[PDB]
């Protein structure tokens, strides 16, 4: 319309996908399927 | 304090003004 | 012959309570439910609006029902407050928003089913069912929509009843609601197909009563109620009470609605007279039905003298003959003839019963349907097309979930109302 | 200024207890508490 | 006969309001029922 | 039933001290959270819970968070008199300021803030039963005020969705100023009033300093009169949630009336009975008097006048000794008058209330002790000129590109200063159109 | 005509105190055993639940088992406690550990002797026998295990006399333990086979009854099994006071069952009202009648409006005419025509005794038996299925020696009983 | 009824320290052993036996034993203020320590050792007649804790059988860290866990430090403090035991509740009103408020986000003043976050224990006294976090063989590192496994 979407200015109203959020971060599951190098050590 | 036929009522408002809630 | 009531919203819970005041103070019923009478009379027809409990009580036939419980409890806190029975108080928890879709559809369909059970408990308990008593405002949030609503479903499930409405109306000067021609244009879309008698009462005339006749110096929605609450319960005497002419809910309707769209009525009461005044002039039948068809005495803002009267009913009160009141309604229609509508030979039905209400000689209550009544509808279609025409506050009633074919059918059958009236307003015997 | 203003007529208020007007509020009764005591109790409906 | 079942009627109705079933208290107290109180603890006292 | 405050900032802090103050003089609660139930005439009533929770031992505590950057203010409101009133997890303090920059408040500091401040909303959220809305106070011309304040509500609206937030906000006045930078931060606050935002009502400080003058007999005004003049006007429209009435209006209501279009819920306040002791014993103040005193600007809280523009729709609060029959008289007078013009598309204006609880009086108050008031809330055309004086005051700085290192150092695109000018020259379109005459009809 | 009280776990035992103190005090039992009563009419049938010790004391026919001793620490502190027989006491030392199959089968059998020697002696004192009354829960795990034990024993023992349980099941919105559905499936799948008549009772009912109807600022346990204990003392009435329409459980049975796995009933009690309301309202039959149809006095989640009534029972008590009684019961036949299932003429069985219980001039208890209980069951499916498909919690079972096989015949025979009810609630003429 | 407590090293004995502190005062028995001669209550209550015996003399002593390798700890214990309480024999200490090595422990000085705590352990259940669980304490970082609590564990698993084992263990934190090889102590740990224990709660002090600089008010918190906690916890799991109360639960009733599969016993624990007594005063503390706090990820003992993952059982245990229509109220409240979510396997989340005795204050402790509390135990998918963070630090030190010459030396093959870290492995793929949507049906 006349005005913004809110997609601007880096924010969104749609819930979360709790399903998908809600899974656990594994090295096998999560980490050794990354393009880009990653791990669990805290920076 | 009359009813609209003339007889007498009571009150039907609170009386507020100039009252303190402790003695 | 039993009636059952429904109050709804402030306007009908604050209604409620002065009537209730006003029949239990007339059959001597003390504030505590006690019966504290001096006449078996007072006895005989208590049935009619009480139920008997245990030793000496009785309790009062009537539900309540408010989305907030605030106002139940400033009824509750009354003087005569306890005698309603607790399990009769139905409340939600969230309110109308003084949105009509609101009452009607969302918060509406919540409680409807618990007042549904409870009025179809009240009404199965009677040995013979009278009509159904319902007060309520058009203009408000919860009393319209929901109002509608039980009136819909009470028209499903006891369609041989009789359905009586008492309404009030937004005065055509000052708006107490922003968003009223839409509740007023649904409730009356609804009221006109499901109900048998409607009685409409504008808040401006009873201030023109209180200040032009009774001239009291401080009005308040108490004096406002009471004399609502005095023709209501006027209205009814003849049901209950014994008369040289009886009459009944069922035998005005078939005597003053000559078509069944056209139900929407006046509504006057005579004797009132200012307390200075009142040493100077003794009470008689002339003196009444002056003061009965004076438009200063109409609770409508409405004036006849713009109409043609279809039909009329005086219920007279009171130890009196039958030649005051026969000769008085024939001296009247042969006066004012151009103001009767002519292809009726007798617009006046009359009725007389023997008690009069406490400290009054003689009272009549008059019924009126009067072609005038169009020019409210008009006023409230003219403004409605304004809003609705620039989309004004649509976005409410359809965030709620309402499709905009419902204005339009609205508007339009209102619209068809106004025109019927006129074409009877015109009519000719050729 | 916190000090002069406020803390002043807090003092004041502290020291005379007759400055707290009365007041009516009739609509908060036995309905309202009961609807505030039941809260989360919803049992036996129908969906 | 009328008069008879009002009477009954109001006993019935002083029984039910003076009764320890609504009124949420207990009389009839064992003396191991003073330290036990499995099913009817309610809540603490004033005093407590 | 409850309400639930959120102060952010300096103003919204200070403004909470009077408006918190006057709320328990009001219920009657003292300055330690305590009562003297021994000493009582009437009876023990439910009233306080809209603002008030009890622990059980009969402590009193509110229902409120005050939120700031730097920590002086709230230190302050630490060691004062009301200290033993407020729970200490409620003062939520930060080490740093926002500087006068949105952008450090909205991206870099707010958000290490945020979360606590969202933990203890839910915290109050949970303790409540009939929630229906929040109050939020803050100015708009600050740093801090402007971002948080963004942030809190975007989160808001995600967490808690359709619940009703009402804003107070204190907006650049337009010519008294404070500070340079005021433009930019009132500009970039445009899409969180436009869009997280039920109703806001917009207040000049200026406006309240003439209302004092004129008014009062105060020559030298400082905040705390204008706090203590806000609270009152807080205090009159929540009184139609505490006490008993003739015509009572939930706030729900108000969302209902004032507003026809959902972009369109910015409104006007006045008060009508601003008046010193020794004037308030030589006059009367009828119902009619104080009705006509709340349409003259010289009673607004806000610098705009009302005359350059359309009514939309209006609603009086009546408080105190008034009978329903003379508000009808005194709004139909109202109508009458040829300097007062509303929308053809809105004929039914008005939104009425009544309430029988007379304001009340402060003991080093400057208002005089009176037995009615009424205070109004209106939505109107005239307010799209005050927008168009910032934005011109925003078009001359931007074109120097004068202070952007700031923001865009600080983490911000060039490009929001461009989308957020636009969305308000929109919103400028939108209150030209709606206004607009339907003249043509056939 | 004696009956045998069977009381089976935690849920049970505290029941069965609250049973016990009202029958007590019908009878006017001293909490010491002795006699204090004032009229023949209380010593004239008090063997059928009391047996005579010597010197005037009276001892209460009844079984208490559990597996921790924990609960007859909770009997023995409540007010009527003393009267149980010691020997009548049988616990051992460890927890069933809310697992039906280590009630069942490790613990199980090896109490269980003990406890059908117990019961032989008690049933072999009695002239002529009636039937068993057994409370337990069916969510627990002795409760289910050790009493579904017990009644399969008393069935192989009796086959001829009446087998009648009282039983709590799992609510499907609170819950106090998270294995309940397995042991509720193993347990339907006995009481199915075994019982000839069940009843079945969910705390959210009787929450509700408390919190809406009553009241109760801070309800307990207590509450719940003192409106259980009502009802269990109310079935039993026309077996021991006059009347003027005897009536008997073998003649209910014969009046409720049309096949032997229909055997499922609805409980009732009237009436209950509030201590604010009890000055609303006198006694008479209609109202009485009112309460015992509605759906809100029911203690089952199930709401009749979902279901058909096959058959239906009220037992009255008071001094009363037959003549409103058989009235009543024609009305609300003849007005709620649809609910009521068409191949059968007339559902409604009545009976009237003379002696009311203590305090009350009247009352009334219901039994019905409606298909929606069909929905109760299918919930406990649902439940079941959810946690079977991924194996959640079997090895616990496994463990104790159950066949994983078991568990899918247990939910096969709980389906057909949905079905074979869902199969006549749809049948037809024809 | 009865229960045997064994503690190992540093960590177990200074947690029993404040254990029996508080098992002593809430029972009433003096330091000395012997009960207040004048104190007659009325009647002498049976609720000690679940932690005391009688000597025959009348003395109270408890059924526990210290286990350590070097002698410090236990001869402080022998020379303080409860000298008296314990029987000597119970007091078990070596010459010399474990050096950090687990290896040392398991093979070369723990051997000698275990058969002393076998016998001892031998002479307490002689001594029972309903003994339902060991409860052990111990930290799996340290060379002594770690070798010879599997040593043992191992041992009572064969001669014991069937008898419950339930473990309190000081894991190490994912940042704080007080000895490089604990990486190694805590693969090694983690087979013997898996194999010999029914219900394994894991605590780090990074969260009791963080807990008690944000709950309570301390700014320099030292181990007591931790160790007062871990005795609060321990004593509210074992009330449900000892005091009357609505609803029971035995310790089986707990095991057959929480643990869904053989291998998925690894649970976290959280405990409620954590508070200081200048906090009490300004809240109220109901059922409701405290059943929402053990929720909050702020509240947990352990260093993990249970929103990261999915709760598959909670038992929750309340002791004091709590009805169960406010339980069950509390636990129909929980069910509506969308932020707690449960697999769809398990329906039927909670198990819930009501107990009426209050938690006792201690004189010199930092808790607020408070009418009610609730303890939380509850087994999540979250803990895969857990163990991903051990398994990367030792492979970066196993990599290089840091340190394993000690190992070797000290008696272990190299391949047990090897054997260890794949048993890890796959109890990590069972964690990501029960987590996995059972979209077979589709
Ligand atoms: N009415 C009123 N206005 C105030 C008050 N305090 C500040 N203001 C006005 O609000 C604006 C300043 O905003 P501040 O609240 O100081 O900004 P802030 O929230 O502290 O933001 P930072 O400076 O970054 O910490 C100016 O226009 C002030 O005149 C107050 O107590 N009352
Ligand atoms: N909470 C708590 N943690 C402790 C305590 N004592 C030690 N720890 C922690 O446990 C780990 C050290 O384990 P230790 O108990 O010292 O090891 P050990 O049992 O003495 O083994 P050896 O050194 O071979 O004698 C470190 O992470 C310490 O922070 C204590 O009293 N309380
Ligand atoms: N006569 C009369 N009118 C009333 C009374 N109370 C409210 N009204 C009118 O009814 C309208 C408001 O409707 P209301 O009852 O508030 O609607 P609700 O919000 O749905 O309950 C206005 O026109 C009021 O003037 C009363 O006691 N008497
Ligand atoms: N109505 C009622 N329910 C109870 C009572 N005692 C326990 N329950 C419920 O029964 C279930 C526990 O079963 P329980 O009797 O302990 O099983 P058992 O261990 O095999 O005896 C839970 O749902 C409790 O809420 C009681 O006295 N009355
Ligand atoms: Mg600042
Ligand atoms: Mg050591
Ligand atoms: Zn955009
Ligand atoms: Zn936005
Ligand atoms: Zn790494």
């Amino acid at each position: 319309d006349k005005y913004h979407v809110c997609e601007c200015y880096g924010h969104t109203q749609q819930l979360p996908n709790y399903k998908k959020l809600t899974n656990p971060r594994t090295l096998q599951g999560f980490y050794a399927k990354q393009k880009v190098s990653a791990c669990p050590c805290i920076p | 304090l009359i009813d609209p036929f003339g007889n007498p009522k009571v009150r039907d408002v609170p009386d507020l003004f100039g009252r303190s809630r402790y003695s | 012959r039993e009636i059952v009531c429904v109050q709804a919203g402030q306007c009908g819970n604050q209604i409620g309570s002065k009537f209730w005041e006003v029949i239990s103070d007339e059959h001597g019923v003390d504030p505590t439910g006690t019966y504290q009478g001096d006449s078996d009379l007072q006895l005989e027809r208590i049935n009619v609006y009480f139920d008997e409990a245990t030793g000496g009580r009785y309790v009062p036939r009537s539900v309540l029902i408010d989305l907030e419980p605030g106002t139940m409890d400033s009824v509750r806190a009354g003087p005569y407050g306890q005698i309603f029975r607790p399990d009769n108080f139905i409340f939600g928890q969230s309110g109308a928003g003084n949105n009509w879709a609101k009452g009607h559809y969302t918060e509406g369909a919540e409680l409807i089913d618990s007042v549904l059970d409870v009025c179809c408990k009240e009404a199965e308990s009677c040995d013979c069912l009278q009509g159904f008593q319902i007060c309520h405002s058009l203009g408000g949030g919860t009393g319209s929509g929901m109002g509608t609503l039980l009136i819909s479903k009470l028209r499903e499930q006891y369609p041989d009843r009789i359905m009586m409405t008492f309404s009030i109306i937004p005065s055509p000067k000052v708006s107490d609601t922003v968003v009223e021609p839409y509740n007023t244009t649904l409730s009356v879309h609804q009221l006109v197909e499901n109900s048998d008698e409607s009685m409409c009462i504008d808040n401006e005339a009873l201030y023109d009563i209180c200040f032009r006749t009774l001239k009291l110096t401080t009005p308040t929605f108490g004096d406002l109620n009471h004399l609502v609450s005095a023709v209501v319960s006027g209205v009814t005497c003849c049901l209950r009470f014994p008369g040289q002419l009886n009459s009944d809910l069922r035998k005005l309707a078939v005597n003053l609605v000559p078509f069944p769209r056209l139900h929407f009525f006046m509504m006057g009461f005579a004797p009132l007279t200012s307390r200075g005044s009142q040493q100077y002039r003794g009470l008689s039948v002339p003196e009444l039905t002056q003061q009965m068809f004076d438009a200063k005495n109409m609770m409508q803002a409405a004036d006849p003298r713009h109409g043609r009267y279809l039909t009329a009913s005086a219920l007279f009160r009171g130890r009196m003959s039958t030649k005051e009141v026969d000769e008085q309604m024939l001296n009247v229609q042969n006066k004012n003839s151009s103001y009767f509508i002519e292809w009726i030979p007798n617009n006046i039905k009359s009725s007389v019963c023997d008690i009069p209400p406490k400290g009054l000689k003689m009272a009549v209550t008059f019924i009126g349907n009067n072609t005038c009544i169009q020019e409210m509808f008009r006023r409230v279609g003219e403004q409605f097309t304004l809003m609705f025409r620039r989309k004004a506050f649509l976005h409410w009633y359809t965030g709620e979930g309402m499709d905009e074919m419902e204005f339009t059918e609205a508007e339009s059958n209102m619209n068809d109302l106004v025109s019927e009236y006129q074409q009877y307003q015109d009519a000719t015997i050729e | 200024t916190k000090n002069v203003t406020v803390d002043a007529t807090g003092e004041y208020l502290k020291d005379n207890i007759d400055e707290y007007p009365a007041t009516s509020s009739e609509c908060w009764g036995m309905f309202m508490k009961f609807t505030d005591n039941m809260k989360g109790k919803k049992l036996r409906e129908c969906y | 006969d009328k008069e008879e079942d009002t009477r009954k009627a109001l006993e019935e109705i002083r029984f039910h309001m003076e009764g320890d079933f609504l009124n949420e208290t207990e009389t009839v107290v064992s003396e191991l029922g003073k330290k036990v109180k499995a099913e009817r603890y309610k809540g603490m006292t004033e005093e407590q | 039933r409850e309400a639930i405050c959120i102060h952010i900032g300096q103003a919204g802090c200070q403004v909470g001290n009077a408006c918190w103050e006057l709320f328990c003089l009001e219920h009657g609660i003292q300055p330690d959270g305590a009562m003297p139930s021994d000493k009582t005439i009437g009876v023990e009533d439910d009233a306080f819970n809209t603002f008030f929770s009890e622990t059980g031992a009969g402590k009193h505590v509110p229902r409120a968070v005050f939120l700031d950057l730097e920590p002086t203010v709230v230190d302050e409101v630490r060691t004062g008199t009301y200290r033993q009133l407020f729970h200490p997890e409620q003062l939520i303090s930060g080490k740093e300021d926002a500087a006068n920059n949105y952008a450090r408040g909205h991206y870099t500091i707010g958000k290490e803030i945020v979360d606590l401040c969202l933990d203890r909303i839910r915290k109050l959220a949970d303790n409540c039963t009939g929630l229906q809305g929040f109050l939020v106070y803050h100015a708009v011309g600050g740093g801090t005020g402007s971002g948080l304040g963004a942030l809190l509500l975007e989160r808001l609206s995600v967490d808690y969705g359709k619940k009703s937030k009402l804003g107070y906000t204190v907006y650049p006045s337009p010519q008294v100023s404070t500070a340079v930078v005021e433009p930019y931060n009132s500009v970039l606050s445009t899409h969180s009033l436009l869009e997280h935002t039920d109703v806001a009502a917009m207040l000049d400080n200026e406006a309240i300093y003439d209302l004092t003058r004129r008014n009062l007999d105060i020559e030298r005004p400082t905040y705390t009169n204008l706090n203590r003049l806000i609270g009152q006007v807080v205090s009159s429209l929540t009184a139609s949630l505490r006490f008993d009435g003739a015509l009572n209006v939930d706030l729900t209501e108000f969302q209902t009336n004032l507003v026809p279009y959902p972009r369109i819920h910015f409104v006007l306040t006045s008060y009508a009975p601003v008046i010193s002791a020794e004037k308030a014993y030589h006059e009367q103040l009828s119902v009619s008097e104080i009705s006509n005193a709340v349409f003259e600007p010289a009673s607004m809280m806000t610098k705009c006048d009302p005359r350059h523009g359309k009514y939309m729709a209006c609603c009086l609060m009546y408080r105190g000794d008034v009978v329903p029959k003379d508000v009808n008289a005194a709004v139909a007078t109202i109508k009458t008058k040829r300097t007062i013009q509303f929308v053809d598309w809105s004929p039914t204006g008005f939104k009425c209330g009544i309430n029988y609880q007379p304001p009340t009086v402060v003991p080093g108050g400057d208002l005089a002790k009176v037995q009615r008031a009424v205070c109004m809330i209106a939505n109107s055309t005239a307010i799209a000129e005050v927008f168009a004086r910032i934005d011109h005051k925003f078009d001359l700085m931007y074109s120097k590109r004068a202070f952007v290192h700031w923001y865009v150092g600080e983490g911000m695109e060039e490009g929001e200063f461009s989308e957020a000018r636009e969305d308000l020259a929109a919103l400028e379109k939108d209150y030209e159109e709606v206004g607009a005459e339907s003249a043509d009809m056939d």
